[PDB]
């Protein structure tokens, strides 16, 4: 006595992977194929709805990765390609008569630059960081010469991260776990539907998660497999730690023409004292934050297990040190004193090196040259999480790191994209005439 | 328990009008369809009008389609019946009752499950 | 609200079909996404069309319920279950129902054509 | 012709809706333009759908005229004013009228389902 | 099967319309091709709409057959001809029939509106 | 063969300085100029 | 035997066979391959 009734507009969805839209209310992080955000975005809590989330199978991170790579490549294309720069460098020490620990890091190199006319050469003097210059075997060459041509980033484009909101296309929706202490996988009983996500700062860093979100209540340790040493461990803090980073040395920037309208900028004389860049973290704040992380580790691994921290001293400098964008300049901070404690049942100075030639996203063959920045740089950032990796009576583990997808995953762990299926059927006591 | 109480006026004259009203309690008013029926002293039971759970649909016997209106106020849990002309043949005890119809999302009814005390309409 | 009734019972959720219908229509990859959304919408509208439902949101048909698809009573289905659970429950039968609906509509249209042919 | 009746009165213009409707469908940027035109067409078709008007150009509904939207008489509206003037006349009420049409169609469909349920 | 009845008689082939209807919908040039397929589908659906046939595969109208377009009897047309041959025989008349269908639907819609206007 | 129809009793207001067709004309012409001269000889050796 | 016009000598004749003919082609020399870097990230490969 029942017949099939067809309904259109059924609030049922299925897991799906699709393209997401950019929304944001020159800066390299500003996508041209991006629209303003909604003036009043909606968040609709779904009462009596539980949805299974999995941060490790989230395809929003892959889209964010592809969007950032595409955006940076498109932004770097209309900029000067530094092909004549790979020349023999006659280098000496810029300031050997120093007693600071920066001495020997900055080399004063002389070369030729081709001028603008093809028949002329211009002898040029400039300063480079030790980490960007390798001896040819005095005569030195740029570190990138045996990898690829290096493109000069346009100095007019800011690198300060802009929060980007990801919006569903019509026919799809974004679900937010919105659940305190969610570990990144499993059912979320507090699902809320959002048209667009909150703004995600595309912050580039290793080992420490900067300018991100905080845990609602306690420290959250997320892993694809907490007992698998090969999986990355992402720790989200509930108490932000301020880090005071600076390049205290002063700077000036010189500018020359190297081609028909192609200007090259380079580091000039240092004013005042020559001092190494460094970061400052108060010892008590770190001790208490680390103790909270240890408490979560006790919860997972046992209260009487010996916990040991160590530095990831092996690997490339871009991995073994913290990569930090401070004011637009790329800092490589040792910070070994942060992961030196052993746990059983005034402030710390973190030395940093400066590099001008970088290779982002571990892409070998696409070197980028960062323009120098005038003056003295100081910045303060929030440490909102950590990256850890692990190698039993004693559990020894290290910051690890070196993969940007995890950082975006750390911010995107709470979102899922689903396709809406407006059609459905049900039995009813009706019959068509 | 479930209660249903008929109220309204008493003596009427031919050609006039009369509004009856039923108060319901003990159940969700809007979840049940309702009807008006009458029992005359010299007759048996008969059906007069039927109203849906929402109130959008109304049905009447042919003999009253041009005079009677059945309506409901769901927020007041109150069923109303407006009658006109009130002929001598309409003298009877009138009752309202729950059941007799269903929304097609609830199972079939077509029965009058709960009956009120009744009220006498005298012409 | 969009999907606001998603956690509501099927009966209560049946009253918000127009919210979903309105909201479902709200660099090359973005144009591809828009075109695919349009194609999915049009395929769903064509599927309703072939069934003879035209623009109706709640379309009643002539296909009986077999009871092998789901043996729950009407009250249990509409009052104690959500659309997500129901849709999962009968996910193995959807294409059979769709085929029956298409056959029923083809027979209905032929019968209507023959009735109209009578003088 | 297309928009030929645009300057004519509303009554006369009502007889030319077919030509204007048929001409609504007629490197990356032009493809985007085509997709946008399709999206707008489908938005209009869906609006007609949720009102139960998907099958015709002139669709009468069950929503009464408020008279606060416009207090002009029927003869004045159809014989004196043009459609541009009418659009200006009620430009502030469109979002109310559409919502009422949506509610009316929802109630009509539910009533149809309840009527079909009668044996 | 899709176009399986293409070589069948018109009568038998009329029973397979469902398959072609479902098979009408199923990198810049791939997106362009999808958009063009959508545009053709929508033009056909709008053309059915103006004829009052938006919800049907087979619909009858009030337009009489001229008999000058084709003087074959129904038995010859439906049993002894294929749809390709029929399409060829009336290739010079199709747009005239389309115009007559549009005028007929306009008259039906106005007459329906006037009948509904009566209390 | 052009197609146009006169609109009787229609009084539309125009503003040539707010017309977005000018921006499209400019952008399209510069695009055609730049694209048409891509597959051509770049005169690097003349800056001597 | 396929042609646009079998008697027009300006067109090609396309012959589709009803039997395959196996053909074994070879470069019998054992050639050395060398590679060099010619510019930043650029390399040229050549016959040795
Ligand atoms: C990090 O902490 C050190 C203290 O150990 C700061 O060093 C002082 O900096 C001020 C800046 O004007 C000087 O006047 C003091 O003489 C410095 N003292 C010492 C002992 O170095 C350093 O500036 C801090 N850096 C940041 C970025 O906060
Ligand atoms: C890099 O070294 C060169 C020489 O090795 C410096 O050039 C000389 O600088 C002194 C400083 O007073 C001048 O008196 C000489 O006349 C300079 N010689 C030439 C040929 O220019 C150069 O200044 C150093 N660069 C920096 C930034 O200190
Ligand atoms: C994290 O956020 C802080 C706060 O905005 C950033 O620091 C600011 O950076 C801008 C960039 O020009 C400066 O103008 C402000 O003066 C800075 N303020 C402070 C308090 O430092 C910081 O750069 C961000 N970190 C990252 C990695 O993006
Ligand atoms: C084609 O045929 C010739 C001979 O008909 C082959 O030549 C012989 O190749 C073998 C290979 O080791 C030699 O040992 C013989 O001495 C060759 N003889 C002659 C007369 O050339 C040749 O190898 C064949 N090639 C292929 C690809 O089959
Ligand atoms: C500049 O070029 C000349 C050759 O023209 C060379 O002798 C000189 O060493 C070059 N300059 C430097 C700093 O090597
Ligand atoms: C030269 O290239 C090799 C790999 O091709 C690399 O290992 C080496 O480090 C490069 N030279 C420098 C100075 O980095
Ligand atoms: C997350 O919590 C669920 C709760 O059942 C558990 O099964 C799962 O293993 C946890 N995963 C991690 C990485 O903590
Ligand atoms: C997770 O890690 C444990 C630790 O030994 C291992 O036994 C288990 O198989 C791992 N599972 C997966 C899915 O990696
Ligand atoms: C970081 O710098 C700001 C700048 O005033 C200061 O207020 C704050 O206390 C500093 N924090 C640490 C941990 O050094
Ligand atoms: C802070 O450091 C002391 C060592 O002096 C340690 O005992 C204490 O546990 C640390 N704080 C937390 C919260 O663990
Ligand atoms: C650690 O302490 C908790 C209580 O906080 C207890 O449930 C757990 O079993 C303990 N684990 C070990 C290894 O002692
Ligand atoms: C940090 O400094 C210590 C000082 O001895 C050194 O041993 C360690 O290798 C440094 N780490 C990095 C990544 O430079
Ligand atoms: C780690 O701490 C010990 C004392 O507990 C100290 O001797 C050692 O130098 C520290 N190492 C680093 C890298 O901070
Ligand atoms: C740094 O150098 C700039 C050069 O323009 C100068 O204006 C500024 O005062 C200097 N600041 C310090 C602290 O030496
Ligand atoms: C750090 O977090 C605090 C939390 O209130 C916020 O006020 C501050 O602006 C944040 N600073 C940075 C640099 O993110
Ligand atoms: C959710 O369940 C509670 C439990 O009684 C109920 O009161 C509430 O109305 C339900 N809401 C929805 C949307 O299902
Ligand atoms: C109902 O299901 C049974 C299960 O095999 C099947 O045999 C029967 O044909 C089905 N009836 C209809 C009308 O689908
Ligand atoms: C529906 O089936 C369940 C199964 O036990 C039963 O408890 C319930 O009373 C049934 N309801 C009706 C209205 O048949
Ligand atoms: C549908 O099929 C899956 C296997 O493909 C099976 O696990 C599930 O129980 C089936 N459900 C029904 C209702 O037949
Ligand atoms: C414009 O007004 C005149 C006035 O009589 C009328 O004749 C004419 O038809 C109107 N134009 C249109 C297009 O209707
Ligand atoms: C007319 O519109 C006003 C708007 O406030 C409303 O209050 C009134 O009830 C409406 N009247 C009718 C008959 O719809
Ligand atoms: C209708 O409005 C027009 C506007 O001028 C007026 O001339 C006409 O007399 C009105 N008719 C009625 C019946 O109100
Ligand atoms: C619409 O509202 C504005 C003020 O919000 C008013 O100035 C205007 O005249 C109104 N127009 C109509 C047609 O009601
Ligand atoms: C094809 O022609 C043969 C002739 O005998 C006929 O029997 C058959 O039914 C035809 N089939 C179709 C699809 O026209
Ligand atoms: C049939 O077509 C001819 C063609 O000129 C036309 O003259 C005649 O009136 C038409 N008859 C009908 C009934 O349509
Ligand atoms: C149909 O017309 C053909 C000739 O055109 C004739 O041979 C055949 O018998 C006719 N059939 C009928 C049923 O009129
Ligand atoms: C259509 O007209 C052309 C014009 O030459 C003619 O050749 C063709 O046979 C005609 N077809 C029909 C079916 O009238
Ligand atoms: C192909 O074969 C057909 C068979 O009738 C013949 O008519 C035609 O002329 C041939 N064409 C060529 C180019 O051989
Ligand atoms: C084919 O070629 C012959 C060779 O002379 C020529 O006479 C004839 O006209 C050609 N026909 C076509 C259709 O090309």
């Amino acid at each position: 006595n029942l017949w099939v009734t067809v309904y259109y507009g059924v609030p049922v969805w299925k897991d799906a992977e699709t393209t997401l839209f950019c929304a944001s209310d020159h800066n390299v992080w500003a996508t041209h194929a991006c629209v303003p955000t909604d003036p009043n975005p909606q968040e609709i809590h779904l009462e009596n709805v539980t949805e299974e989330f999995n941060m490790w199978k989230n395809n929003m991170v892959e889209q964010m990765h592809e969007d950032i790579i595409s955006l940076w490549d498109q932004s770097l294309k209309p900029c000067v390609k530094l092909t004549p720069l790979c020349v023999t460098l006659q280098c000496t020490n810029y300031a050997p008569k120093l007693r600071s620990m920066m001495r020997g890091e900055i080399k004063n190199c002389s070369f030729n630059m081709t001028t603008e006319l093809r028949d002329k050469k211009q002898k040029v003097y400039s300063l480079f960081y030790r980490l960007d210059v390798v001896q040819i075997n005095k005569e030195y060459r740029l570190i990138n010469c045996n990898t690829s041509a290096i493109t000069q980033a346009c100095p007019k484009v800011s690198f300060e991260p802009i929060p980007i909101h990801y919006c569903a296309p019509a026919g799809f929706a974004i679900l937010k776990c919105k659940d305190k202490k969610f570990n990144g996988t499993g059912p979320c009983p507090s699902v809320s539907t959002v048209q667009c996500t909150h703004g995600i700062k595309p912050v580039v860093s290793t080992q420490l998660l900067l300018n991100g979100s905080l845990a609602e209540e306690e420290v959250i340790i997320r892993s694809e497999n907490i007992t698998n040493n090969a999986k990355n461990i992402l720790v989200q803090l509930n108490t932000p730690v301020q880090i005071n980073c600076t390049r205290p040395s002063n700077n000036t920037v010189k500018s020359i023409r190297i081609g028909p309208g192609q200007a090259f900028y380079y580091f000039g004389d240092v004013l005042g004292h020559v001092r190494m860049a460094h970061c400052n973290i108060s010892k008590a704040t770190w001790n208490e934050t680390l103790g909270k992380v240890v408490k979560q580790l006790r919860k997972h691994f046992g209260n009487n297990t010996i916990i040991r921290f160590a530095q990831s001293s092996g690997g490339d400098l871009e991995v073994t040190t913290h990569s930090f964008n401070c004011g637009g300049e790329f800092f490589y901070c040792n910070t070994s004193g942060l992961f030196n404690s052993t746990w059983i049942s005034d402030s710390l100075i973190l030395p940093c090196w400066i590099k001008q030639i970088i290779n982002m996203w571990q892409r070998i063959g696409q070197a980028m040259y960062a323009p120098p920045i005038q003056g003295v740089i100081r910045c303060v950032s929030n440490i909102t999480g950590l990256i850890l990796t692990r190698d039993s009576t004693t559990e020894t583990f290290r910051p690890g790191g070196g993969d940007m997808r995890d950082n975006w995953r750390s911010e995107l762990y709470k979102y899922k994209v689903v396709k809406i299926e407006p059609l459905g059927v049900a039995p009813t006591r009706c019959k068509r005439r | 328990e479930v209660q249903l109480v008929e109220t309204g006026g008493g003596l009427v004259q031919p050609g006039g009008s009369l509004k009856l009203s039923c108060r319901a309690s003990g159940y969700t008013f809007s979840s049940f369809a309702m009807s008006w029926v009458r029992q005359a002293p010299g007759k048996g039971l008969e059906w007069v009008s039927l109203i849906n759970d929402r109130g959008g649909l109304t049905f009447y016997v042919d003999s009253v389609k041009g005079r009677f209106t059945i309506s409901r106020d769901n927020s007041k849990n109150t069923l109303s019946l407006q009658m006109h002309s009130l002929r001598d043949g309409d003298t009877a005890v009138y009752y309202c009752a729950t059941g007799g119809m269903s929304s097609a999302l609830q199972s079939s009814k077509y029965y009058f499950d709960f009956w009120g005390q009744g009220a006498l309409v005298t012409v | 609200g969009f999907l606001g009734a998603a956690g509501s019972t099927m009966g209560a959720a049946s009253m918000t079909l127009t919210v979903q219908a309105r909201n479902l229509l709200s660099g090359i990859k973005q144009l591809q996404a828009r075109v695919l959304a349009v194609e999915h919408y049009l395929r769903d509208q064509q599927l309703l069309g072939i069934w003879g439902c035209s623009g109706k949101l709640i379309c009643c048909t002539n296909v009986p319920w077999n009871s092998s698809w789901s043996n729950r009573n009407l009250s249990e289905i509409w009052d104690n279950m959500t659309w997500l659970q129901w849709d999962k429950e009968i996910s193995n039968y959807t294409q059979i129902i769709y085929g029956l609906l298409e056959e029923s509509q083809n027979q209905q249209e032929k019968n209507e054509q023959d009735l109209l042919a009578l003088d």
